[PDB]
């Protein structure tokens, strides 16, 4: 689980 | 413990907006994007985030501090759950936390 970057 | 009184709900508006005017709250202001995490609300068991926490206040919800104590630990919580501790994500949680301890410190 890797959220999207900013 | 004591129920939340309308004076009570003005500091609990103003550690609110501290909270959102910090600079590391950026990714708690809005439900997470289910864009940007796929499975978050799979993983996520009680999803909470500031926006959230701001209806609830206005429309006087929590009854005690615990509760609305207990919403911002989720924040944080769900944040370092889902997210690697080398993640930004996970390091905002960090600071944001320890900014809403000191300030939950003035409630006594």
């Amino acid at each position: 689980g890797a959220k999207r970057h900013r | 413990l004591t129920p939340l009184t309308e004076k009570d709900y003005e500091g609990l508006k103003r550690v609110l907006r501290s909270l959102q005017a910090h600079k590391m709250a950026w990714p708690f202001l809005e439900p997470v994007d289910p864009n940007d995490a796929p499975d978050y609300y799979g993983v996520i068991k009680e999803p909470m985030d500031l926006a959230t926490m701001e209806e609830r206040v206005q429309r006087r919800y929590y009854e005690k501090l615990t509760e609305f104590v207990a919403d911002m630990t989720k924040i944080f919580d769900n944040c370092r759950y889902y997210n690697p501790s080398d993640s930004p994500f996970y390091q905002c949680a960090e600071v944001l936390e320890s900014f809403f301890v000191q300030k939950l410190k003035g409630f006594k």
